[PDB]
RNA sequence: CGCCGUUAGUUGCCAGCGGUUCGGCCGGGCACUCUAACGGGACUGCCCGCGAAAGCGGGAGGAAGGAGGGGACGACGUCUGGUCAGCAUGGCCCUUACGGCCUGGGCGACACACGUGCUACAAUGCCCACUACAAAGCGAUGCCACCCGGCAACGGGGAGCUAAUCGCAAAAAGGUGGGCCCAGUUCGGAUUGGGGUCUGCAACCCGACCCCAUGAAGCCGGAAUCGCUAGUAAUCGCGGAUCAGCCAUGCC
């Protein structure tokens, strides 16, 4: 029962994990029950466009947070191995709490 | 309106007699968009009718918007000086509109609290063809043929 | 009857009458009926010798309502002017005491507007 | 009025962020405020290198900082001696061991936060606007580029009334996403007043 | 704003109710974001140079 | 009407609770 | 329709000032800038002279005014 | 044996369930007439049955989610006319022409700035 | 944002089933909904009429038709438009202060006048009760469930959460039942008296909130004038940024 969550500001960079530990056995060791999406928590910044007056201007600004599950039984020896530091994502965080 | 002609917007028929007319009336009955409490109305004065007449209630509203309808009005209009009230025909569209908006209006004018009560002795004198709404169209037909004297600007 | 100090509400809920009543509310009313068990939504005309004797009896000694109410009332303000207080000197001069802006709206407490010179070479907006 | 940021414009296509790195609510201001206090420094030291990008990355406490510039030679140093006190003030804002890297330009001249930074040193320097900014746009144009433009702000010449001058080639859909346009700003500060210079350059569609 | 003012971080302001937030960019102490110690104009001119990770132009 | 302090519509409006409109 | 909860407060400045006084006699003006300390039992007699922003008025306390700050008596804006 | 269809409408979105039986509706537990209890339009929903004459010939278990009651009413409508289809693709010459098969795509418009309500502008005075 | 598919199922469900404290609460499948990555789909593409062509009217198939709807985007330039109190920046002026520091006061003054709004004048309404439906967002030195005390504001207790997994939440207009009966009223809630909670070193000037009492003007507004063409107007309520708290009836 593996469980790592992925947090990321880029949801092209999280990707960089699913297709990358679930190589190790989908159909062979442990099932490995995927990577789930994840609602994605989104912050939006609303900025006057310019200084001094001119209320009605205005510019939106967001800050979309992504998720991810992935969760595997069987933490495989072998398995978990290889995918232990064979990473490459800089825009990604882990929590582990397997 | 300055570039289509602008088309009219066929509603959903009623729920009840089916009939697309009813459901207009509803709409001008309809305040804030609350359309059930509207709704909950007209058909309340449809049950007000079925006692106090023994025709039915649609027999009924049929006859009292008809009668209602305006044949001619008069729209102003300056012309080299001051503004004149020029009589010209009612389309067809419009006679509609005016005639379920002044029924809704002489309807609210009314002094019985209940208002589906308002509305089924409104419709009920309409048909009759007595009652105020019935008579803002008079007012409105009075009011041109008695400026013929400018009906050749017809507009 | 007379409930409270000189009080004849009839021909109507006892607790919407009560109202009536100087220092008597919606609060103090269905709640001394309760305390009195009287059916709150019967008619004042309708009410027994015995139920009003009780209403009288409590709702009089119970709390303090009418004309000797409005005198604490008038005896507490005056109190507040009596003293240099601040609240005071704002019943002096007429004006709002519950800290509100006094540049606009001050109507309630102004009664009628007093209409003088506003303007007479600028924006008379 | 008009005109939003070619770049804050295309941040999300076409144009990469400037620093990748994600932070929770309550560490992102520190890690972001850090960026500034690094950026910054670097940012007035490297200037006779000449910089276009200080990009920045983050990991297990670690920061990457990969400044862009086109004489990676005078940022190195003599046999290591610039590239080495950096790193010393560096990791001293950041406790996290700050790697450090330096990428050469292919051509400074496709380089809008240079071309900007270019005519500016001449302006300061008592050169002829409308000349400079011809020349400008010209190199620019000169190397590649599908279109290039200059501008110039006010007090043109020391003069009393401000303008601007213009000055372009090729093309610049500004209103097309799917252009990569580069875009540069430097100041001009001079003995009657500051005057900016913003650089365009277009290259590559979609 | 002038610099004698700027001093947020003074630290022990004898009373947590006089501390505030003010830009760490320019001094602003007007609509300075929680989220990032900026004010609203220097958000609008970073976000536009990519210098805040993540942060883009939203638009629905 | 939502000027109505010891009301419910007065609660929501003024977003509070009390006498007049508990919690639960 | 007041309110400050359960805990009265009063500003040592002269609540250890007055309970001074109290161990001698009386005193002629006591010039103070703490109009946040609400007038306690044990000031009745004394006169404070309360600061407006401009200068110190002088107020005399009595039992009338007991848990009135001392800003109430000392009025600020000039109106008229 | 049981015929399924969505159906969405202006954020709101039911699955039906048909089956050949009487013509309960178990609309999220609750009957039809319970759910969409005084609200003179849920008889809509029930429509597209009598586009085929059946409705009787049907029974159908319903949950929906999201949106309000009326919104419901309209996707429920939705459903009760695609899992007709996939009971016999031929009822849709008559199921179509009436417009039930099309997806109300009318949604609340987004709300812009400088305005009050979207399109709804403050108003002025000199000018 | 609107339809369909693929990929992933600690959201999802009697779908067909077996366990029921009959709560999708355990088993357990992920089908459907949803989540979100990606991908398909419309192109006047097809039929008919008109046309020299572009294209215009009309029709079918289709979730969608001919710019499907809403955004982001705003040319050369104009207004010697706005801002040197965001920030830079040339010039000018200040030094023992046109610097700095505090405590207090002021920006909250009021005879008046205007802009923008809130709440109303009520019965297609108001009150009470019971009961059904959202979306987008938030949770530390915080969001705070079910508990206890208080009419209550709130106080003490204390679980979960670290947040599609806990909490803010009750959505409100709605529906059902009952009350009021046309009255300045069970309309309106201004103002003022009293008692009290909380945040804060501290609420007099200058906070919000609760409870009792008070219960104003207002019976739909002169000349004139504003917004809006469809999920728009109108109407209903919810969230957030700022933020100890809050004068927000503002803004998004
Ligand atoms: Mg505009
Ligand atoms: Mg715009
Ligand atoms: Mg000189
Ligand atoms: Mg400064
Ligand atoms: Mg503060
Ligand atoms: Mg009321
Ligand atoms: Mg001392
Ligand atoms: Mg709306
Ligand atoms: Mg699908
Ligand atoms: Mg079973
Ligand atoms: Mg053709
Ligand atoms: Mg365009
Ligand atoms: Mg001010
Ligand atoms: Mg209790
Ligand atoms: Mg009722
Ligand atoms: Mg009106
Ligand atoms: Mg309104
Ligand atoms: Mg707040
Ligand atoms: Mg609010
Ligand atoms: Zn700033």
């Amino acid at each position: 029962k593996i469980r790592i969550k992925l947090r990321g500001f880029d949801h092209k960079t999280l990707d960089a994990s699913a297709q990358k530990i679930v190589e190790a056995a989908r159909r062979s060791g442990a099932q490995v029950s995927g990577p789930i999406p994840l609602p994605t928590r989104v912050r939006r910044f609303t900025v006057i466009r310019g200084p001094f007056k001119h209320k009605d201007s205005r510019e939106h600004f967001e800050l979309r947070t992504h998720n991810r599950l992935v969760d595997i039984i069987n933490p495989n020896r072998k398995t978990i191995e290889q995918l232990m530091t064979l990473d490459l994502p800089t825009g990604v965080e882990i929590e582990i709490k397997t | 309106a300055r570039r289509r002609r602008a088309e009219v917007r066929q509603l959903q028929p009623d729920l009840v007699y089916g009939d697309v007319l009813v459901t207009a009336f509803i709409n001008k009955i309809m305040r804030d968009g609350k359309k059930n409490l509207a709704a909950r109305i007209f058909y309340d004065a449809c049950k007000i009718i079925q006692e106090k007449t023994g025709q039915e209630p649609l027999k009924v509203f049929k006859q009292a918007v008809e009668n209602v309808k305006p044949r001619m009005e008069v729209r102003s209009r300056r012309v080299g000086g001051a503004n004149y009230q020029v009589p010209m025909e009612v389309s067809p569209r419009r006679q509609q509109s005016l005639a379920l908006r002044w029924l809704v209006q002489a309807a609210n004018q009314r002094p019985e609290r209940r208002a589906a009560v308002r509305i089924a002795h409104e419709l009920m004198d309409a048909a009759e063809g007595k009652g105020g709404a019935v008579k803002k169209k008079e007012d409105v037909e009075r009011m041109a043929e008695a400026n013929r004297a400018y009906a050749h600007y017809r507009w | 009857a007379r409930i409270a100090g000189v009080e004849i509400p009839r021909n109507k809920r006892v607790d919407v009458a009560l109202t009536y009543i100087y220092g008597i509310g919606k609060a103090r009313a269905k709640e001394a009926l309760e305390k009195t068990g009287i059916n709150p939504a019967t008619r004042v005309k309708d009410l027994t010798e015995a139920e009003v004797v009780r209403l009288r009896e409590y709702v009089e000694n119970t709390w303090k309502l009418e004309g000797e109410l409005r005198a604490e009332v008038a005896a507490n303000i005056k109190r507040l002017m009596d003293i240099g207080c601040y609240r005071g000197l704002r019943h002096r001069r007429g004006l709002p005491v519950r800290g509100q802006r006094t540049r606009t709206n001050a109507r309630t407490r102004k009664g009628p507007r007093k209409t003088v010179a506003g303007k007479k070479k600028a924006p008379r907006k | 009025g008009n005109k939003i940021h070619p770049i804050g414009f295309r941040l999300g296509i076409t144009r990469d962020w400037e620093s990748r790195w994600y932070a929770g609510k309550k560490q992102y201001r520190h890690l972001l405020l850090e960026d500034q206090r690094i950026r910054g420094l670097l940012e007035k030291e490297l200037y006779s290198a000449g910089l276009a990008r200080v990009d920045i990355e983050r990991a297990a406490d670690n920061v990457a900082v990969t400044v862009h510039v086109a004489k990676p030679g005078v940022v190195i140093g003599r046999g290591g001696e610039r590239i080495r006190v950096l790193r010393e003030e560096l990791a001293k804002l950041t406790g996290k061991n700050v790697a450090l890297n330096v990428q050469e330009v292919q051509n400074p001249n496709l380089s809008a936060p240079l071309v900007a930074q270019r005519v500016a040193e001449q302006i300061e320097r008592r050169f002829a606007v409308r000349r400079a900014i011809k020349q400008a746009v010209q190199r620019v144009m000169e190397s590649g580029a599908k279109g290039a433009k200059v501008i110039v702000s006010g007090r043109i010449g020391g003069a009393e009334q401000a303008r601007t001058e213009w000055a372009a080639q090729g093309r610049v859909p500004l209103h097309t996403l799917r252009a990569n346009i580069d875009y540069g700003f430097a100041l001009a500060r001079t003995t009657y007043g500051v005057l900016g210079v913003k650089a365009y350059i277009f290259l590559g569609e979609v | 704003a002038r610099k004698a003012l700027i001093e947020k971080a003074k630290r022990t302001p004898k009373f947590k109710v006089r501390a505030y937030t003010r830009c760490v960019r320019c001094g602003r102490a007007r609509s300075v974001y929680r989220f990032f110690g900026l004010c609203r104009i220097c958000l609008r001119e970073l976000a536009h140079k990519g210098q805040l990770p993540g942060v883009r132009k939203a638009s629905w | 009407g939502k000027g109505d302090r010891r009301t419910r519509r007065g609660k929501i409006w003024r977003g509070t609770y009390g006498k007049y409109r508990p919690r639960k | 329709p007041r309110s400050l909860k359960k805990g009265v407060f009063v500003d040592d400045h002269l609540l250890e000032k007055v309970l001074e006084l109290n161990a001698k006699g009386e005193k002629r003006l006591i010039k103070t800038w703490s109009r946040r300390s609400t007038i306690v039992p044990e000031m009745v007699g004394h006169t404070i002279a309360v600061y407006n922003g401009k200068q110190h008025v002088p107020v005399y306390i009595t039992e009338n005014m007991v848990g009135h700050k001392l800003g109430e008596f000392a009025p600020t804006r000039t109106y008229r | 044996e049981q015929y399924y269809g969505t159906g969405r409408r202006k954020e709101a979105v039911a699955r039906v369930f048909l089956r050949p039986g009487n013509g309960k509706v178990t609309v999220n537990g609750q009957d039809f007439n319970e759910y969409f209890q005084g609200l003179v339009r849920a008889v809509a929903a029930l429509e597209p049955l009598r586009a085929v004459d059946a409705l009787g010939r049907f029974d159908a278990y319903i949950t929906v989610r999201g949106g309000g009651k009326s919104g419901q009413i309209d996707a429920i409508k939705l459903g009760i006319a695609r899992a007709l289809v996939q009971y016999n693709p031929d009822y849709r010459a008559k199921l179509k022409p009436l417009g039930f098969l099309t997806r109300d795509a009318r949604v609340v418009e987004r709300k812009k700035y400088g305005k009050h309500k979207a399109r709804r502008a403050p108003q002025y005075s000199k000018r």
